[PDB]
């Protein structure tokens, strides 16, 4: 017992008064240190959490909460903290755990001011109440502690709620916690993919419920560019498209939903988008086609939606910079007529690249002579390996004068697929029905 | 990774998409049982307006067997029988199939197909 619980009490207002100078990283670090002692860390954290449910004159610290109204943080009279004070003390105490989790509190502070894996049930608790559920911030850091600590019911509610309402860092901490919760119990994850599924399908029921919003007013727009305000809510970077993908994400990574009334509905609104002759008002739908080629396709339906779609996916894909072959399309790399010229060239550059990546590319220089460039190249290259061949190349024709490399390389280029047609190396002659093209000069054994 | 290339795309890739000067095409248009004013005719050329770089060089390699565009204009086009113009001719056929190319004539039959739609729907399948 290095210090006592007074000396803790007197630390811990500190946590408490809102002061940009003071180093709250290396008063973290002290209770760290302190909290090396188990029965210091004990009350240390039954304090702090007590904090937090009791957020949800020497004490006398007022604090700028808003315009006009500077409170005092502690309401003495069975003390409280003044519901403006609650988010920063929420913000500090949260700072302080997370470091706690990589590694009677009242009545003393009142006799003052007169002069991991049990509490895992309150911090889940904790989402529920209004000041944290209230502010994404706090959401995130709440949500980092559980990702740290990870490693019942209600409180899973609570946990998925934060996926199906209001962060992209604080759900993907989400996501490690509904994993990392998985790994303990078969129990746990059973009711946790239930319930992500039940979430998932009202998700997907109000999306066909917008959706058929939308397809009617593009029936009423052309009966008679797109900015259907219908629109809007599937813009939005908080609509019920980004949150049923994400789900599903989360369900993908937890197999390791019944919906054509919504899957035909998509169909038929993709065809009327098409047919109305306007081409990135397909995209307010990406992430629900991305969510039907993550439910099908499984590591078919999507194949027929591919090609009544064809160009339709081609759009989405040629204008998603997601890279082919590391976003969820990459499956219909083997069916490759659904796929533009360029998209797979795009493709195609890209798994070159991520293939040869483990390969550095040097400069190379390659002497040549210009009026025998063809054989020398042969001389010099025939032997070398195809990495050294990936080797950039640039050319030096003797005694010339310098150039710019990139020309040069153009005109030996040039010069070689001209070398190749000359009759002199026998290597291509010219059909003698079409006569401009080449095929392989059977007379290349002289 | 080179087999998600057709064998037109990857032409397209070593030798790249040309520029299809689809003016001097028309100035080198031969027609033989349809005529310039037919609306198949008028069908044909706007679906060939229509078609992006790719797709119309894809019907260069249909009709001709190459993407190569030559540099003096296709009326210096090359066939079997030395300087033959692109020409298009109608199939007599049932109109429920394809046009056929003989590319060594760089000749063209097409069937009279009812409609723009479905002669860009076929075109656009035989390529």
């Amino acid at each position: 017992l290095l210090l006592d619980h007074e000396a803790l009490s007197c630390l811990l207002v500190l946590l408490f008064v809102d002061e940009p100078k003071l180093n709250t990283s290396r008063l973290h670090r002290v209770l760290r240190n302190l909290c090396y002692h188990a029965q210091t860390r004990h009350w240390v954290i039954r304090s702090l959490l007590s904090i937090l449910q009791r957020s949800s004159s020497w004490l006398s610290v007022s604090m700028d909460a808003a315009l006009g109204c500077r409170t005092n943080i502690f309401q003495i009279q069975t003390v409280h903290i003044h519901p403006q004070a609650a988010p920063v003390v929420c913000r500090h105490v949260l700072d302080t755990l997370i470091q706690l989790a990589k590694v009677d509190f009242w009545d003393l502070l009142v006799k003052l001011d007169n002069m991991e894996a049990s509490p895992l049930g309150q911090l889940m608790n904790m989402l529920s109440h209004p000041v944290i559920r209230r502010s994404s911030l706090l959401t995130e850091k709440l949500l980092r502690l559980l990702s740290l600590i990870s490693i019942g019911l209600t409180e899973n509610q609570l946990q998925l709620s934060v996926e199906v309402l209001t962060s992209e860092e604080g759900l993907e901490d989400a996501a490690n916690v509904l994993l990392q919760l998985s790994r303990g119990d078969s129990g746990t994850r059973d009711t946790v993919l239930k319930l992500l599924l039940n979430g998932a399908r009202h998700l997907g029921y109000t999306l066909c419920k917008q959706i058929g919003t939308l397809l009617a007013e593009l029936r009423e727009y052309n009966l008679e560019e797109l900015q259907l305000p219908s629109m809007s809510m599937l813009t939005s970077k908080t609509s019920t498209q980004k949150f049923f993908l994400r789900v599903l994400q989360v369900i993908i990574q937890l197999r390791d939903l019944s919906l054509d009334e919504l899957w035909d509905m998509l169909g038929e609104c993709l065809k009327e988008l098409e047919e109305s002759h306007d081409q990135h008002a397909v995209l307010v739908l990406q992430p629900a086609v991305e969510a039907f080629f993550l439910v099908h396709a499984t590591e078919q339906k999507f194949l027929r939606f591919a090609e009544t779609h064809r160009t339709v996916l081609n759009q989405i894909l040629r204008q998603s910079t997601t890279h082919l072959a590391d976003g969820p399309f990459a499956v219909l790399v083997d069916y490759i007529r659904v796929l533009d010229f360029d998209v797979k060239r795009k493709y195609f550059r890209q798994e070159l690249e991520r293939l040869d990546e483990g390969l550095r590319k040097e400069d190379m220089a390659v002497h040549v002579r210009r009026d025998h460039v063809f054989e020398d190249s042969y001389r010099e290259l025939h032997r070398k390996s195809p990495e050294e061949m990936k080797n950039r190349l640039y050319i030096v024709f003797e005694g010339e004068e310098g150039q710019d490399a990139g020309g040069l390389l153009r005109e030996w280029y040039m010069i070689i697929s001209r070398e190749m047609f000359n009759p002199m190396y026998a290597l291509f002659r010219t059909s003698p029905g079409d006569r401009v093209t080449y095929t392989i000069n059977p007379s290349s054994h002289c | 990774l080179i087999s998600i290339f057709t064998e037109q795309e990857l032409e397209l890739l070593i030798s790249g998409l040309p520029t299809i000067d689809i003016d001097d095409l028309k100035s080198n248009t031969e027609y033989h049982k349809y005529q310039s004013n037919s609306i198949q005719i008028q069908w044909f050329w706007r679906a060939l307006r229509s078609f992006d770089q790719a797709d119309r060089a894809k019907f260069l390699q249909f009709v001709t067997g190459t993407s190569k565009v030559p540099l003096q204009g296709f009326a210096a086009l090359e066939g079997m029988n030395g300087i033959q113009k692109f020409q298009i001719h109608r199939d007599d056929r049932s109109t429920d199939r394809l046009p056929s190319a003989h590319t060594c004539f760089n000749q063209l039959d097409l069937p009279a197909y009812e409609s723009f739609e479905k002669l860009r729907h076929m075109l656009l399948l035989a390529i």
